[PDB]
């Protein structure tokens, strides 16, 4: 795992462009998990806290 | 002096409350401390009563 | 091409891959320019006052007035006993309390018989 | 216990091959570290995982 | 002493003597005399100055003893003056049960402690009481209720001994 | 927080000492009051990496709605002197 | 019971005969002095209660509910001084005498030993609180909220009063200590389980029980201070005083009816805890609160366990200093920006540093943070309901995280972020504000470190 | 410090009655937490610095 | 002290009622769209836009940064829910139903890979190891009293 | 592990079962199998207050090094002779718990022969 | 509403950002940079208006594809990791009139300074009510910004706050 870390480091020094993939954006934003989760539950749980048990 | 004081104001007098309350309140009732009994071995002699614990038989073991 | 950004609730249509701002309307330029004009007015309104030093206290926001009181006292007098409404309240109101009564009911009947028969476990069992 | 920790010490680590900020890369890596304490917990190792804890 | 030795019973100690192979010295050994001599005598001295005092003017404290009365079962029915003293009576003797089932408890604890690794083995007479005390407590305590009584442990106890007495009776038939 | 503050000298002399390695202003033309539009003609994409410029030198990313009215030099430390507190 | 009932009388005098400017010291001051001497009460045995006469006595059930009412008292009176200021010296000194009169009420109801002794003080504490509300309220919706939390009471109590009579006829006594030797089990008829109803439904509404509570928003939001304080502290743990007695007579019917009675708890517990994540009042969002913490008495009382009862009888006592309390600190606020919106004012921890300290801990106590009382009543009564049902832990589980999302949603909208700009007259704290919150939470505090005073009978 | 547990928590792993997919995914973890500790140190002490002039 | 002309109201059914509720709300009359007449309560109160405050210009000087509202602005039927401590409806960077397509599949993978890891154990070459005295049945808590069955154990 | 994929991905009656370890006839098969030796016998095992498990065989070898750690207190870097002792005797308790392994798996592909053997007799 | 001007130039402040977090070396930025620079100057010279709207509809969705997954942000922006970090610490200004006797005597240079400002305002209040009724619409205000001073010493309108806003480094 070391050398791979470091090959794929000095890869980011050359020139060459980049193409957003979907595992780098899977990685980057946590898998997801804190982005469906903390915008779906709150929105389900505080909707239904006030549509229905309260109004 | 710094350290001397703070060693007796919260080392000093903290420790004789706490063995004083441990020695004549804790200790004075029943099972409020329990000791893990010691682990004794063979060939060592019991400070309280004297007896010996006879060693173990003897070793079929090798070298390396 | 690429694919198209796709809406949702949670996830609002980005301004800028939007058609809406890129089109230069009649209509819009003299809208989006009223806006800002209600927009502003108001805020002269706050501004004189939260500036005035012959004021101390608490200006008196009508449309945050407006808002709790829609919340709260204005909901029944405008609620009308519909097919929605009627059906959303059995469905929420009794749906959850009778699940939970046959939840709970199996479960203290199924315990009843494992104890009146001996076949379960209270060995320990002395504080309830 | 085992299976838990598994995707954990997984799942948080590649959560920081692709992050930035130096604390949420720390902060991950104590998340796969925390998994890698309950895969001991799960083959019946209890003592390893406390001196894991303490190292 | 402070507490019987026949309530509470332990086992007598076994310390090992020490016998060293190292040359180095031992810093405990240097601790431990370091610790009674500037915590275990400046203390030991205030205690024997207030032992001195509770010695010039002692005084008794009695441990109060409740004179036996009837027992529900010997009260007639809708008899609040004699229901009252016995019902009193149980609350008394609940209390009292309440603990011994504590000191087993606590006599069971002592033991998987004292015993260390080998509590699995050493500590069995002591769960082999916890177990039957708590057979016992349960049998006349538990299921009772919150409002809880004389009567009511009484007609459980006369079902258990219906379904025992059933059971026995059967039991030759077999 | 140990950082030495801003000196509303130093503030202009950072600004003049980053438009002077652009290769794109005559470092004998520019002052303090130099447009971008009307004096020295610069083109008004290069305000926006004169505008990056000073950001990455001063920490603080101006908004994209006032940053657009900064073609002056010395406009800039007055955007920058009342964005830090420095008065001196 | 007549060395407390006879001080509580004398502080009406001592009102109306003080000077025009020293009602609020002598009051405060003397009953201070009554709610000292209720200590007294603590004298309990292991076996018997404490048998005054044969009108009143006080076991360890009464007894915490007694320190507890005199205790309210003078903080009561302290709180009530800011809008009672303009107010003229004839009316202030009735509005002094009705919350007198309501603690004579409270005491000698806590005491009766008889149970239509009980039902008449029970229902005489109406008759001061709908003044209290009605008068001294300061919104139009007063009024509506006087006839809800009367008309409610009264359409359960009247049903408690010929059920009562009833077992009198029967039984012969209404005295509660000839109750516990002469009670016989109840038939499972149809008679019996209206009986059980008229018996249950007076307390059940004043708890109050989840589907019967529309009063309590109403009552709570309307009142004054010191109504709030009283209507949330005591007057709700008559209702839950009133089962754990007249559960006696109730048995073994309880172990079916009870569960209607469980799942409005059990369930209704989690929407309201709901309701208060979304509320927009910050008082109404308090109200809401009890009504999630009483569901757990409700059940507590109703699965008739050692356990239950001793969390019922802590949790009682526990969430009538913390329900105080949060009255109390949101009324400070109130007192400054006059408006109970919860969104209005922001930020108050950068201008009032100290009272975001007992926003703080009057939250936690809210959210049962151990070793508090609050966690103990709270926890005991889920021990006992794991063994009633062990389904039930998901319920009570999933009612702690809404326990704790709102009350510290309640902390973060309030004290915490931005001050809001144009609100400038938030004063300091007056000592009497901040020594209005220490009176509620050093007890609340202090009854941790010799917690079984507040355990009830059956400790 | 480290190696006298985490070390000694794989030979463990490895050798015991444990799960094929979860011992798989403590090892692929292993090796990630190199490449993202070879991040830190790359992208923080290695190579020219990208923070500002007056620091 | 708000008179019963200026607080929310019940439905607007004509075009004259629609203009006086915009300008009571303070919006343009064409913005002004009242939520749907089904009876569940919303009256005359305008249905703005479902979108979070964190969905606001965070450089414009709000009256109430913390909030992003201007004094006298008509506040969203839900303002308490879409505060910025709380739901988030700002547009990302990966549509909606990609990321739960991901999230999901990586999940149900996981999960039966663990199961299928399960029924596949994999361990090392060993026996039964070997302990002395009946499998250690006076120390394993076994009762003095009926001794099991002998169990020995023989060299290899 | 190796022999894994002869049993999961290869055949199936040829590795020994780890939870079904032989259960064929006793030490018959092997002339004159003997019986290990215990040197700490009930009470010594049971006064060092040795885990449940460690006491296999070696705790003797065991008890031996726990006395010199006692003893060598506080050094601690002492000892170390006596810790490769009792890792060496279960190094061997591992082989011949190992040796088992084998043993049954031969004595599979030795069974399934005779199986093979009478299957195709015909 | 913004000009088709200024979407350009932002599209072109983002595009920048986002591609130097793509890139981190500086080296790798310029490269790249002047690239993206480039593609911009093929169309600067465009004036059609009807095909450059259609292009920057396309620049905003080759933009958005192409985003970073977690741009980096300036730690005190919109975003970063100390914005707002000190509000806490921006205390109002009005709270002084609210302090005691007994601490205000601590700072007696302060309080006397600020009656000036006090007087600086409660006297030029009425003067600043009268500029801005007097120079708007009699329909009212249209737009944001306010006069600024006219003649000498009258101040600028509303301008208390703005210039008595807490300090952003407060301590
Ligand atoms: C008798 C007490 C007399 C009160 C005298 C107070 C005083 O004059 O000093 C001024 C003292 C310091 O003055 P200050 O510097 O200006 O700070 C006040 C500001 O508001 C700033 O206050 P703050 O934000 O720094 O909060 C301080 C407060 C709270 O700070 C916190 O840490 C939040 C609470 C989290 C505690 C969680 C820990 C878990 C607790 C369980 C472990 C036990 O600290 C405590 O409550 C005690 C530490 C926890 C023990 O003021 C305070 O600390 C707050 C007021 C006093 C509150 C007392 C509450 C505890 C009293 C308990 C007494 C009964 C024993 C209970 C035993 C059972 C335990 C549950
Ligand atoms: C493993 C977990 C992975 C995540 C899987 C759960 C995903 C739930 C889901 O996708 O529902 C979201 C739902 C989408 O509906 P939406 O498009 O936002 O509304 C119509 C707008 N045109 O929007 C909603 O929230 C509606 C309620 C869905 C309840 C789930
Ligand atoms: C349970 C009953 C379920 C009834 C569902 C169907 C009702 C229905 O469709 O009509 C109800 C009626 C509306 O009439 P409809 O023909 O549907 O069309 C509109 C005409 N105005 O609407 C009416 O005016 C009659 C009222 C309908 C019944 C109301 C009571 C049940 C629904 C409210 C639930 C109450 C929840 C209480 C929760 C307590 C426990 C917490
Ligand atoms: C047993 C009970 C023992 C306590 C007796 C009851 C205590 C009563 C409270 C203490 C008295 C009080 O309320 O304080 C008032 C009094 C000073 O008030 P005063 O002198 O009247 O000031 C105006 C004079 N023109 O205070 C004093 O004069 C105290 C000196
Ligand atoms: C145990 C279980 C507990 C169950 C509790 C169920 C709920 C109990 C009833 C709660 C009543 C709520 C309060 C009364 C309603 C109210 O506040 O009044 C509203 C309405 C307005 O009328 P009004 O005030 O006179 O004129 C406007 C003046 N500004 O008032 C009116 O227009 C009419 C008011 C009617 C009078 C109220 C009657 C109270 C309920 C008892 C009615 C009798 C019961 C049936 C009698 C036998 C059968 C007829
Ligand atoms: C909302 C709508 C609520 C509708 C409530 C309807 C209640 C009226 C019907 C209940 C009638 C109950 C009753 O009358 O019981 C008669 C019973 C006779 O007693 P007894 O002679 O001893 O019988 C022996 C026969 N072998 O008497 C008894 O044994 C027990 C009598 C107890 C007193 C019953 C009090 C009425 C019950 C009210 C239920 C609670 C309602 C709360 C809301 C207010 C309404
Ligand atoms: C908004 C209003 C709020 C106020 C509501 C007031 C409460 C509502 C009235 C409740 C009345 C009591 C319920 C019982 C009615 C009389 C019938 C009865 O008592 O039957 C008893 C029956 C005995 O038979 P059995 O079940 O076999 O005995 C062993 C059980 N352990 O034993 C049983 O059958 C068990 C009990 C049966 C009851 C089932 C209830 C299921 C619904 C629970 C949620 C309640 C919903 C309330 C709806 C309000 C609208
Ligand atoms: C959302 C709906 C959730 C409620 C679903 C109720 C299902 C009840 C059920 O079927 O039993 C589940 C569980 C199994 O426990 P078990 O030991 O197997 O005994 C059999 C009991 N039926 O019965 C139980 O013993 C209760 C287990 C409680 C687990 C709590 C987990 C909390 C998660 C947060
Ligand atoms: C013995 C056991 C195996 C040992 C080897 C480890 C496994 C091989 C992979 C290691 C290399 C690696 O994942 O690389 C990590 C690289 C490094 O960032 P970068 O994109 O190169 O640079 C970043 C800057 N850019 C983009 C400008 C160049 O991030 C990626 O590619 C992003 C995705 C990482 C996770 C992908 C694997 C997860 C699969 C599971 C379902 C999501
Ligand atoms: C027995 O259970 C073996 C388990 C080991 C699993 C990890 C295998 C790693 C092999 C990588 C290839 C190395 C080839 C030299
Ligand atoms: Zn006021």
């Amino acid at each position: 795992g070391f050398i791979l870390a470091l090959e794929i480091s000095n890869m980011t020094k050359n020139l060459k462009y980049h193409y957003p993939s979907n595992a780098f954006k899977f990685s980057t934003l946590l898998g997801y998990f804190p982005t469906i989760m903390h915008r779906l539950a709150p929105y389900m749980n505080l909707s239904m806290s006030q549509k229905s048990a309260s109004s | 002096y710094r350290h001397s004081i703070f060693a007796f104001t919260h080392v000093l007098i903290p420790v004789w409350i706490i063995h004083y309350y441990l020695k004549y309140h804790v200790t004075t009732k029943p099972y409020t401390i329990v000791e893990k009994k010691p682990r004794i071995f063979p060939g060592d002699t019991i400070l309280e009563t004297g007896e010996v614990i006879p060693p173990m038989k003897e070793f079929p073991d090798q070298h390396h | 091409s690429f694919p198209k950004y796709e809406a949702s609730r949670l996830s609002s249509l980005p301004t800028t891959l939007d058609p809406a701002e890129y089109d230069i309307s009649s209509e819009t330029r003299k809208a989006q320019a009223e806006r800002l004009a209600i927009r502003s007015r108001l805020k002269r309104e706050y501004q004189l006052q939260y500036y005035d030093p012959s004021r101390r206290g608490v200006i008196e926001d009508p449309a945050l007035v407006r808002w709790t009181y829609a919340r709260s006292a204005n909901i029944y007098p405008n609620f009308r006993p519909n097919t929605k409404t009627s059906l959303l309240g059995a469905l929420f109101g009794i749906g959850p309390l009778v699940f939970w009564y046959y939840v709970f009911k199996t479960d203290r009947d199924r315990k009843e018989k494992l104890i009146q028969e001996g076949k379960l476990d209270r060995t320990f069992n002395i504080s309830y | 216990t085992l299976c838990l920790g598994a995707i954990t010490t997984l799942f948080t680590a590649m959560c920081a091959l692709t992050q930035n900020d130096i604390k949420k890369i720390i902060a991950f890596s104590t998340s796969s570290q925390l998994g890698l304490m309950m895969v001991t917990i799960g083959i019946n190792q209890p003592y390893l995982a406390f001196l894991h804890i303490c190292t | 002493d402070s507490w019987d030795k026949d309530v509470y019973p332990e086992p007598p100690r076994r310390t090992p003597a020490p016998s060293p192979q190292t040359s180095l010295p031992n810093p405990i050994t240097y601790l431990t005399k370091a610790f009674d001599l500037l915590v275990d005598r400046p203390v030991t001295l205030v205690r024997e100055f207030i032992e001195r005092q509770h010695a010039k003017n002692k005084y008794y404290y009695y441990h109060r003893e409740f004179r036996r009365v009837p027992d529900i079962t010997e009260c007639q029915e809708k008899d609040v003056l004699c229901m009252f003293e016995a019902e009193m009576q149980w609350r008394r003797d609940y209390k009292v049960d309440q603990e011994i089932v504590n000191i087993i408890q606590e006599r069971l604890k002592a033991c998987q402690q004292r015993e260390g690794e080998s509590h699995r083995q050493n500590c069995a007479k002591e769960l082999e009481q916890f177990t039957q005390v708590v057979k016992a407590y349960q049998d006349r305590y538990h299921d009772l209720g919150a409002h809880y009584s004389a009567r009511k442990c009484l007609a459980k106890q006369k079902q258990r001994m219906l379904a025992e007495r059933k059971a026995a009776k059967e039991a030759a038939a077999a | 927080s140990d950082a030495p503050p801003l000196t509303l000298e130093g503030i202009k002399d950072r600004v003049l000492y980053v438009l002077k390695l652009y290769d794109k202003i005559d470092p004998e033309k520019l002052s303090v009051n130099s447009h971008f539009m009307k004096d020295l003609g610069l083109d008004s994409l290069d305000q926006v990496e004169i505008i990056m410029a000073m950001e990455d030198e001063f920490g603080f990313e101006i908004p994209d709605i006032d940053a657009e009215k900064l073609m002056c030099p010395q406009e800039i430390v007055d955007y920058i002197a009342d964005k830090k507190d420095v008065y001196e | 019971m007549l060395k407390y009932i006879i001080p509580t009388i004398m502080l009406m005098p001592l009102t109306w005969l003080s000077k025009n400017n020293m009602i609020w010291v002598n009051s405060t001051a003397h009953s201070l002095l009554i709610s000292f001497t209720s200590l007294l009460l603590m004298n309990q045995f292991g076996d018997n209660s404490l048998n005054f006469s044969l009108l009143f006595f006080s076991d360890s059930l009464s007894t915490p509910l007694l320190i507890l009412t005199m205790w309210l008292l003078p903080l009561m009176l302290m709180a009530s001084q800011h809008h009672l200021s303009k107010e003229n010296l004839t009316r202030k000194k009735l509005f002094i005498t009705m919350l007198i009169s309501l603690q004579l009420f409270l005491i000698m109801t806590f005491t009766a030993m008889e149970l239509i002794l009980f039902y008449i003080l029970f229902e005489a504490t109406l008759v001061p609180t709908l003044i209290i509300i009605t008068r001294w309220g300061n919104q139009t919706e007063r009024l509506n909220a006087g006839l809800y939390f009367l008309f409610y009471t009264l359409a359960g109590s009247l049903p408690l009063l010929v059920a009562l009579i009833y077992i009198q006829n029967t039984v012969g006594s209404l005295n509660f200590l000839m109750l516990q030797y002469w009670v016989q089990p109840v038939h499972n008829s149809w008679s019996n389980v209206f009986m059980w109803l008229a018996c249950m439904m007076a307390f059940m509404v004043k708890m109050p029980l989840y589907g019967l509570h529309l009063w309590l928003p109403k009552a709570h939001v309307e009142a004054p201070i010191a109504g709030s304080m009283v209507l949330a502290a005591v007057l709700l743990k008559l209702g839950g005083y009133g089962m754990l007695r007249i559960t006696l007579i109730l048995n073994p019917m309880t172990d079916f009816m009870a569960y209607p009675f469980i799942m409005l708890s059990l369930w209704g517990m989690i929407m309201t805890s709901s309701i208060c994540l979304r509320q927009t009042d910050l008082k109404s969002l308090i109200a809401y609160s009890s009504v999630s913490h009483m569901a757990l008495v409700i059940v507590a009382i109703l699965i008739q366990t050692p356990w239950s009862y001793m969390g019922a009888t802590a949790l009682m006592i526990a969430h009538g200093l913390t329900s105080s309390m949060l009255f109390c600190l949101a009324n400070s606020n109130y007192e400054r920006i006059h408006s109970r919106t919860m969104i209005l004012a922001r930020g108050l921890q950068t201008l009032l540093p100290l009272m975001a300290t007992w926003w703080l801990l009057a939250s936690l106590t809210n959210l049962a943070l151990p070793p508090t009382i609050n966690l103990i009543g709270e926890l005991f009564v889920v021990m006992s309901t794991f063994s009633w049902s062990n389904i039930t832990i998901i319920l009570m589980g999933v009612n702690m995280v809404i326990t704790a999302l709102y009350s510290l949603y309640m902390l973060i909208m309030t004290q915490r972020g931005k001050y809001t700009y144009h609100i400038n007259n938030i004063s300091p704290s007056f000592t009497r504000e901040n020594a209005l919150m220490s009176l509620h939470i050093l007890p609340l505090l202090l009854l941790t470190l010799n917690p079984k005073i507040i355990l009830g009978p059956l400790y | 410090t480290g190696f006298y547990s985490k070390d000694l928590i794989i030979e463990a792993a490895n050798t015991s009655y444990t799960n094929a997919w979860a011992l798989l995914m403590t090892l692929i973890a292993t090796s990630f937490t190199a490449i993202y500790s070879t991040r830190i140190i790359f992208f923080a002490l290695l190579g020219q610095p990208r923070f500002p002039t007056l620091v | 002290h708000i008179t019963k002309d200026m607080l929310p109201g019940p439905y607007p059914k004509t075009p004259e009622e629609r203009a006086a509720a915009a300008k009571k709300y303070n919006m343009r009359v064409e913005d002004y769209e009242p939520y749907p007449d089904d009876g569940t309560g919303y009256g005359d109160y305008p249905k703005l836009p479902d979108r979070s405050q964190q969905e606001r210009d965070p450089w414009y000087d709000w009256d109430h940064p913390d909030l992003r509202l201007n004094w006298g602005e008509p506040m969203h039927w839900d303002l308490d829910m879409y505060i910025r401590n709380r739901v988030d409806t700002s547009p990302t960077p990966v549509n909606w139903n990609l990321m739960c397509k991901h999230l999901f599949g990586f999940v149900a993978f996981m999960l039966f890979m663990f199961w299928v890891g399960e029924t596949y154990p994999a361990y090392q070459p060993v026996g039964p190891k070997q302990y002395p005295y009946n499998n250690l049945y006076l120390e394993r808590g076994g009762d003095p009293n009926k001794e099991p069955e002998p169990v020995v154990h023989y060299e290899i | 592990g190796a022999h894994l994929a002869r049993r999961y991905l290869g055949d199936a009656s040829v590795e020994p079962d780890p939870l079904r370890m032989p259960t064929f006839p006793p030490d018959y098969g092997f002339p004159e199998r003997k019986e290990r030796e215990m040197v700490a016998t009930q009470q010594e095992m049971n006064d060092a207050q040795l885990v449940l498990q460690q006491r296999d065989y070696c705790a003797h070898y065991l008890i031996r090094f726990l006395k010199c750690k006692r003893d060598s207190f506080p050094n601690f870097l002492a000892c170390k002779h006596e810790r490769h002792d009792w890792d060496y005797c279960e190094h061997l308790d591992y082989v011949k718990r190992m040796k088992e392994f084998e043993r049954e798996r031969r004595l599979l592909q030795r069974k399934k022969r005779r199986e093979q053997r009478e299957a195709d007799m015909a | 509403y913004l000009t088709h001007q200024q979407k350009v130039l932002r599209l072109y402040k983002r595009a920048l950002r986002h591609l130097e977090s793509w890139c981190i070396h500086r080296d790798k930025y310029r490269y790249f940079a002047c690239l993206l620079r480039a593609r911009f100057d093929e169309h600067k010279n465009e004036k059609d208006m009807v095909k450059a709207t259609q292009l920057l509809r396309e620049a905003e969705e080759e933009f958005w594809h192409g985003q970073h997954p977690q741009p980096y942000i300036f730690p005190e922006s919109p975003g970063g990791t100390s914005y707002e970090r000190y509000e806490c610490y921006k205390v109002p200004e009005w709270c002084l009139d609210d302090w005691h006797p007994s601490e205000k005597a601590m700072y007696p240079d302060y309080f006397a300074k600020r009656e000036q400002w006090k007087k600086l305002r409660r006297e030029s209040w009425e003067r600043e009510v009268k500029q801005l009724q007097e120079e708007t619409p009699v329909g009212g205000p249209r737009t944001e910004a306010l006069p600024p001073a006219r003649k000498q010493g009258d101040l600028p309108p509303l301008w208390w706050h703005i210039v008595t806003r807490p300090r952003e480094r407060p301590m």
